[PDB]
């Protein structure tokens, strides 16, 4: 079964600058697209699942925010593990759990879901 | 054929396509005149810049655009951009001046 | 131009050795290699530190092969 | 204030040499391994041409190890591979570098045409490469011995001449000599030498080479660069994502031809690296620094060696300095856009002027983002995921909010060759269903677009900028006249001026002749009752309007003598106009004029809803009239077999006389071809007497006869289609036909094209066909490279000054070619402003004062008096310094007032002149680009040189000489003239510089020097002008002046106390500095200098900004010569601004460059 | 207003600024800064400032007179707040 | 991003290791389908439609 990943490598790289061989003299590498880049109409709406979140974490008890905030990446450097999140809160462990199901408990109905829920297809 | 926003090419970040939204409407030193010829600075600028070759205002863009802000952010071409890199990794020192 | 020819050029002046002019130049690398290991061998310092660094080779700080590749016989 | 270190907006741009410590700052680490990626993992190998050490990461913020990967971790560094965690898009900015072993020379320094490492040292090519490749060596600064410090010496001399002088001596060979020689070359030093030698020798041989090598050493030491770095020893290597390595489907890889280049390099340096810590003998090292040197040449400009091919392919590597072009004109033949489309482009009569026909589904697309905010904007989508997801499913609602977003936003419209501005034109979007685009018929004409199957594409003016520059600028309806002649474009164009020829035309006796009738609404009323015809001899009464008064509408109602139908179309004409303008016949001719007339009476908004209700009127009639065409519409004369054995009889005559030797067989062919061609023109003119009347009617009487309702004939009387040379081909026979090598065949086609022609007639049609084809596929393209030069020459020329203020300006009269006026006085003066004032046929009258500008007004008041010629101000002669005056300039526009302030009449008055271009036929367009380019002719004309009695001196030696002698001044202009060359001169009468020494065409370059300024701009003009005024093409004289202007750009000085003696500069520099000497400075050390004429091609050649010139110009030494100049572009001008992507300095722009302009010098 | 722009730049002669100054306009108005002077026809942003000027209401002038106004405005209700940055002494 | 993995979290669909790649028929165009062919390399099992 190597030959096959064996035969693939032993091919030398193809020029990039190969004529394509149309009328406007195009060159492969003219035509090689970028994979990597978010498209606008993604990035659009990644600027607004942000406002999407802010204004549904704003329907929460303040410490809902910051607790989900917390257990999320969402406006803070990296996420925290939910027990690094009840250091921060005096009483810790399950108490946070609660904390954490409840929020997306309030939000899980449709009056709040019903802006959130449309980002998924 | 139509394409508001499509795909790009990896090494001219410039319209190129594939699937779904085709590629964009090629724009010639010719049409670039008969905008000089008009006063469309904007029109052309815009034209080279955001709707093409400028990777940061092309979606300052669009998000302008659905914001409802007819606005353009320019920015730099990538053409001239790489042009820099081009020239500058030869033996000559391009540079960009005062302020 | 283009180095093939002046390399062609520049090493087809260099003639071929005959083949007992081999053995004059492998007996004068033989004078100088052996010329300065008559002067290595007259070094105080290079006695200590060949004892330096093989007082290190019975501590366990490196192995035979670090220093040596083995003497005469 | 405080200064500033980052980044705001930068203006100006500066090229320079680059030192090896400035090339290390661009560096991020040193290339040192010839690896790419590590061929299991895709990973790229550290310390290689792909690093994420050196260059950046492969991904968004993760470390190439990994134990880093969390979007928190920035600015972070990880411990095992030095990479920061950033965005992989530094791979795209991060620059690397790599230690060259041996210094290396620079390619394009050493061998750009004029070299610069040469002449900076004044040394040969053939002698440094002979340095470089280590075959002799050469002295450096080799003192007061036995040897110049240029000297160049073998192995066996180097050897002789060390063991007198061991030191206090120094040669080398390879490239650490050159590197030295530039090191130890002194350029002030220098400086002073060539100074001082310049004053010593007087010789026209000495001090010609002197100047022309100074101003590069002495622009050298000002520029900044240092000569030793034109030897390479720091070579800095392109970001990767810039020649990348992405993977492709079924696993193969593709790469930048750059990787092989680069590896190259790395690899033959690393392996010099070793060869010196393996001590090699130096016949290695020396082949191995050869092999480096060739390596780095092939990777910064492969084919000035021997050009290296790329691994296992046979194609040659695409260096970066191809990676520049890639060959003239490469950096701006065009760029892909977003938000556009295209598609086929049909009709839709139904439209106002200022729309057109979107598909339902391309407006959908074009406007997405626009959709997807308007949607969520109103509420009918909760957030832009779900927008999408509508407009996708075309819900109804989107399409009522499409036509939201549409209503007041313009979209621009382009067919394919776009000649002059007229072909984007931005027009208000109508909804329609179908995939085609619906194009208004009148801007047809514009576009220059069929309906064969042509297509257009859509552009969306986005910012709100463009909307109003596509609304107020490229608008259908304010671009409604040319701006080549300030005639209208939007003229009907066919099908609509039969309409209105049927319309306003009247038979002999219809029904209806004779009644009187109310008003115009009571004549519709009779022709759509079938009461009265259309045509009928008819008094009604109308009212006329008639803005005699101060701006007012005085009336006049009067029983006029027309016809039904003009009287319908009086129902359109709009207030003001003389009901005169509808009286006539009306054809394509006359149809046009009345439109013209409109607008320079009642003005814009009332002429575009006129155009259109002439449109809406004329499409309707010329469906109501049934106009077709039949098999016996083309009627053959019946003399027509008469003709043609009149002229057969005479060219047996004519071989009558050939045989017994009576004529010459040239004559025979050349007589038997002028009988021939005139029985062509007989039996023309013979179907045209029978066509155009012969309809003989009645009315209450015997006979009358009236021109024919006949459809074909109607068709070109009218002026809506065909030609009288067309339809001559149809009855009557079509022409003599040229046989393949330009010989016109001696017996013509006889036949036509109602009847047959036969195998012989068609065959010989052939080659006049296929000739056609490649002539008018060729002219097309021979018009487009006109319109490049003639741009490039223009291009940055731009309305600038308010009035330059003048009294300078050409004589301007009517042509009056040989017969009678070949183009009036009016129309070459009309929309021009006076230099000083006109009187009439008596004086102590101005009738016009000063600078007016005359328009139709004025035209008249001067037709009226006898006034033959008006001395109008004209670009050529327009003082302002870096542009054009307003005033100078004229009034024409797609719109009719004097030019406004920063229009960019350089590129208008390029294109109105290569636009027709394609229409031409010595003569011809070549004769066009022969007078641009100021091409000197074969056997030219020699003009008198001074003033005085001229006679002739020596006798025949080759060249007879000519000995002038003025009456008061020094007489030694003695020129050399070769007598077999028959003169004209007067060989004993007082000559006047500028007169025939001998005849035929002249240079050119004479007139401006001799006659003057003024003479040559007229010559150009009127010249250039015959060519397109032969083929009916109408191009105001301002257009050709200002490309004129162009071509006298520079001068050359004659007397000092300045600058130089000798070199070429523009006027506008010159003009400004003789002008700043007259006061200031000293009280006039003014120099004095010689306008010079150059080739539009020559003249464009010199640009200021090195930017516009690396693109249409040859990019290798435009960048190095500029390179070694330390020169700075500034911007400033059209062609650069576009390709950095910013505001144009015209138009809207031209309030931005103006605004930066003054901040900049300033504080 | 919408078919041609010959009204406007009546009132604006360059035909240019008028674009600079329509497009000036049109961004108050469109990024919800001010409302029209003018009964607007549905006409967009791109028009209805385009109306303003054949009005003869919204030139250059007249708006950098209404802004410099707005300038003091704005620094009057700031007033009492930024001389309490007196700290910096 | 975190606010999409918040968004995991409310709504609760297992995030997918796999992206959607059907061939899908083009905008615009519309017929019948008259054919299917399938290609399976040598050694994959022929599926069941295959
Ligand atoms: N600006 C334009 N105005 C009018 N027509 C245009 C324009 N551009 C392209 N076409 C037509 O579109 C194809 C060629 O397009 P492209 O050159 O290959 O470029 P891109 O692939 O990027 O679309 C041809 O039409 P057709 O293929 O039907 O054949 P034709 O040239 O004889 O008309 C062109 O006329
Ligand atoms: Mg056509
Ligand atoms: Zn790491
Ligand atoms: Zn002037």
């Amino acid at each position: 079964d190597k030959i096959r990943k064996v035969l693939k490598i032993a091919k030398e790289p193809i020029s990039m600058e190969t004529p394509i061989g149309d009328d406007e003299d195009s060159h492969l590498g003219d035509f090689i697209e970028d994979t990597t880049l978010e498209l606008p109409l993604d990035s659009a709406t990644t600027e607004s699942l942000r406002a999407a979140t802010h204004d549904v974490l704003a329907g929460l008890t303040a410490r809902e925010a910051k607790v989900l905030r917390m257990r999320f990446g969402i406006d803070m450097n990296t996420d925290y593990t939910l027990e690094e999140v009840g250091k921060q809160f005096d009483v810790t462990r399950e108490r946070i759990r609660q904390i954490e199901a409840k929020a997306l408990r309030k939000l899980r109905h449709p009056s709040r879901s019903e802006v959130l829920r449309s980002f998924l297809d | 054929h139509a394409r508001s926003t499509g795909s790009y090419s990896l090494v001219t970040q410039q319209p190129l396509g594939g699937k779904a939204q085709f590629g964009g409407q090629r724009f010639g030193e010719m049409e670039v005149w008969a905008l000089e010829a008009y006063g469309a600075a904007y029109t052309l600028q815009e034209m080279l810049t955001v709707k093409s070759d400028d990777v940061n205002g092309r979606t300052k863009m669009y998000k302008n655009i659905v914001d409802g802000n007819h606005q353009m952010e320019p920015g730099m071409p990538e053409s001239f951009n790489v042009l820099l890199k081009e020239i500058r990794s030869l033996g000559i020192n391009i540079e960009l001046e005062d302020e | 131009t283009d180095p093939v020819r002046m390399y062609m050029r520049e090493m087809g002046t260099v003639e071929l050795l005959t083949r007992e002019g081999e053995i004059d130049i492998a007996k004068r690398i033989e004078d100088g290699i052996n010329q300065v290991q008559c002067s290595v061998a007259e070094y105080p310092e290079a006695i200590t530190y060949l004892l330096e660094q093989y007082d290190r080779v019975e501590a366990e700080e490196a192995r035979l092969s670090d220093l040596i590749t083995g003497f005469v016989d | 204030l405080k200064a500033q270190t980052k980044t705001e907006e930068f203006d100006a741009i500066k090229i320079a040499l680059a030192s090896p410590d400035m090339i290390r700052s661009w560096s991020f680490g040193e290339v040192k391994k010839p690896e790419t990626i590590n061929y299991r993992t895709f990973k790229p190998e550290r310390d290689g041409l792909f690093c994420a050490r050196i260059f950046g990461p492969v991904k968004d913020y993760e470390c190439l190890c990994g134990k880093y990967k969390r979007l928190k971790h920035r600015g972070v560094i990880c411990e095992k591979c030095g990479v920061e965690v950033t965005q992989t898009k530094v791979r795209r900015e991060r620059m690397g570098h790599i230690e060259l072993a041996s210094p290396t020379a620079h390619i394009w320094f050493l061998k750009s045409l004029p070299s610069r490492i040469g002449l900076l040292l004044d040394m040969p090519l053939r002698d440094i490469e002979r340095v470089l490749y280590f075959e002799s060596y050469v002295v450096i600064e080799g003192g007061m011995t036995n040897l110049e410090r240029q000297q160049i010496l073998t192995e066996e001399q180097y050897l002789d001449a060390l063991e007198e002088f061991g030191d206090e001596f120094d040669a080398k060979m390879g490239a650490e000599a050159i590197q030295a020689l530039l090191k130890s070359m002194d350029l002030e030093q220098e400086c002073e030498q060539l100074r001082e030698e310049l004053n010593e020798t007087n010789s026209e041989t000495k001090r010609k080479k002197l100047t022309k090598r100074i101003k590069l050493l002495e622009a050298f030491v000002q520029s900044g660069n240092k000569p030793e770095w034109m030897i390479l020893t720091v070579l800095p290597v392109l970001p990767p994502d810039l020649r990348p390595l992405v993977p492709l489907d079924g696993g193969r890889f593709a790469t930048s031809d750059l990787n092989d280049l680069y590896r190259r390099v790395i690899n033959r340096n690393n392996r010099l690296k070793r060869l010196l810590d393996l001590a090699a003998p130096d016949i290695i090292v020396r082949n191995e620094k050869r092999m480096l040197q060739e390596a780095v040449d092939a990777l910064l400009d492969n084919g000035r060696r021997g050009r290296a091919i790329t691994g296992s392919n046979k194609r040659p590597l695409k260096s970066l300095a191809d990676m520049i072009k890639g060959r003239f004109r490469q950096n701006l033949l065009g760029k892909r856009v977003d938000y556009s489309g295209r598609s086929v482009i049909t009709v839709g009569p139904y439209l106002r002027l200022h729309q057109c026909g979107l598909p339902k589904k391309m407006a959908l697309e074009l406007f997405k983002p626009f959709i997807y905010g308007k949607l969520e904007l109103r509420g009918l989508a909760t957030t832009i995921k779900a927008a999408k997801k509508m407009v996708e499913r075309e819900e109804a609602v989107v399409w009522d909010i499409l036509d939201e977003v549409i209503r007041e936003h313009p979209v621009l419209l382009n067919r394919a060759p776009t000649l002059h501005r007229l072909g984007i034109q931005a027009f208000e979007p109508v909804l329609i269903e179908g995939k085609a685009i619906q194009l208004h018929p009148l801007v047809c004409a514009a576009y220059n677009a069929d309906f064969d199957g042509d297509q257009m594409a859509v552009h969306v003016p986005l910012t709100l900028e463009a909307q109003l520059e596509a609304r107020a600028l490229m608008m259908s309806t304010n671009n409604i006249l040319s701006p080549a002649n300030g005639e209208p474009i939007i003229v009907p164009s066919q099908d609509v001026v039969l309409g209105l020829y049927y319309m306003t035309r009247d038979c002999v006796n219809a029904k209806g002749e004779g009644m009187v009738l109310t008003g115009p609404k009571e004549a519709e009323r009779l022709y759509r009752s079938g009461l009265a015809s259309l045509h009928a001899r008819v008094k009604v009464r109308i009212t006329e309007y008639e803005k005699d008064a101060n701006g007012e509408l005085v009336a006049k109602t009067s029983l006029k003598d027309t016809t039904v139908g003009r009287a319908i179309l009086w129902m359109i004409v709009p207030k003001g106009l003389p009901y005169s303008i509808v009286n006539q016949a009306l054809g394509k001719k006359a149809i046009s004029k009345m439109l013209n007339t409109c607008y320079r009476i009642l003005g814009l908004k009332p002429t575009v809803i006129f155009a259109d209700q002439i449109m809406y009127t004329g499409f309707a009639y010329a469906a109501r009239s049934g106009a077709s065409v039949g098999i016996d519409d083309m009627v053959i004369p019946e003399k027509k077999h008469e003709i043609i054995s009149e002229a057969e009889a005479e060219v047996a005559e004519i071989q009558e006389q050939f045989q017994s030797g009576l004529v010459t067989a040239g004559e025979r062919y050349n007589k038997v071809i002028d009988i021939w061609a005139a029985a062509n023109d007989r039996v023309s003119k013979a179907m045209m007497d029978n066509l155009q009347t012969e309809t003989v009617i009645n009315r209450d009487g015997q006979e009358e006869k009236q021109v024919s309702f006949n459809s074909i004939y109607m068709m070109a009387d009218s002026g809506a289609r065909g030609s009288a040379a067309q339809i001559r081909q149809l009855a009557g026979m079509r022409g003599l036909m040229a046989k393949p090598d330009g010989s016109i065949i001696e017996t013509p086609i006889t036949a036509n094209f109602r009847e047959g022609l036969n195998v012989l007639q068609y065959f010989i049609s052939t080659h006049g066909a296929r000739k056609g084809l490649a002539d008018t596929a060729l002219k097309t393209a021979n018009s487009g490279y006109l319109t490049r030069r003639l741009v490039d020459v223009a291009q940055d020329l731009v309305v600038t000054e308010d009035d330059c203020g003048t009294h300078e300006g050409i004589m301007m009269t009517p042509v009056i070619e040989g017969g009678d006026v070949k183009e009036p006085l009016r129309d070459r003066v009309l929309g021009r402003v006076t230099a000083e004032d006109v009187l009439k046929p008596g004086t102590a009258d101005i009738l016009v004062p000063r600078n007016t500008l005359l328009h139709e007004q004025w035209c008249d008041l001067l037709e009226e008096n006898s006034v033959d010629a008006v001395k109008v101000r004209s670009v050529v002669s327009c003082d302002t310094d870096f542009g054009v005056c307003a005033h100078c300039y004229g009034r024409d526009l797609a719109r009719g007032h004097i030019i406004n302030k920063g229009e960019a009449i350089g590129v208008i008055a390029a294109q109105s002149i290569g636009e027709p271009g394609t229409q031409l036929t010595t003569g011809g367009l070549p004769r066009v680009a022969d007078l641009f380019e100021a091409r000197r002719p074969k056997e030219p004309a020699i003009l008198a040189e001074i003033s005085g009695i001229v006679s002739f001196g020596k006798e025949t030696k080759g060249k007879r000489r000519l000995v002038i002698t003025p009456v008061d001044g020094s007489d030694p202009y003695e020129e050399m003239i070769p007598k077999w060359r028959q003169l004209n001169v007067f060989e004993g009468e007082r000559v006047e510089r500028g007169d025939v020494i001998s005849d035929g065409p002249e240079a050119p370059h004479d007139i401006l020097r001799l006659r003057g300024v003024h003479a040559v701009t007229r010559y150009i003009v009127n010249e250039v002008q015959d060519v397109y005024r032969l083929q009916g093409v109408k191009i105001n004289d301002k257009h050709i002046e200002v490309i004129v202007r162009q071509m006298l750009r520079k001068a050359t000085i004659v007397n000092a106390g300045s600058s130089d003696f000798l070199e070429g500069e523009q006027v506008e520099y010159s003009r400004v500095k003789i002008a700043n000497r007259e006061l200031e400075a000293n009280g006039k050390v003014g120099a004095t200098y010689s306008r010079d004429l150059l080739g539009i091609t020559k003249a464009s050649l010199a640009t200021e900004s090195f930017i516009s010139a690396a693109s249409f110009q040859e990019t290798t030494r435009v960048l190095t010569e500029a390179a070694v100049a330390g020169k700075r572009d500034e911007l400033r001008g059209l062609k650069e601004n576009v390709i950095v992507g910013r505001l144009i300095p015209a138009g809207t722009g031209y309030a931005y460059h103006q605004d930066r302009m003054r901040r900049r010098a300033a504080g | 207003a919408r078919v041609t722009v010959q009204d406007a730049v009546e009132k604006i002669g360059n035909r240019f600024d008028l674009v600079l100054v329509a497009a000036r306009r049109a961004r108050q108005m469109q990024v919800g800064g001010k409302d029209p002077l003018v009964p607007e026809e549905n006409d967009k942003t791109t028009v209805i400032a385009l109306r303003e000027i054949e009005e003869g209401l919204i030139n250059n002038q007249i708006l950098d007179v209404r802004e410099r106004q707005e300038q003091q405005e704005q620094e009057a209700a700031e007033l009492q707040a930024v001389t309490a940055i007196a700290e910096g002494r | 991003t975190p606010e999409e993995k918040l968004l995991r979290a409310i709504f609760g669909e297992k995030a997918s290791d796999v992206k959607d790649s059907s061939l899908r028929v083009p905008n615009g165009v519309s017929g019948t389908v008259i054919d299917v062919q399938v290609f399976t390399r040598d050694g994959v099992e022929k599926d069941k439609r295959a």
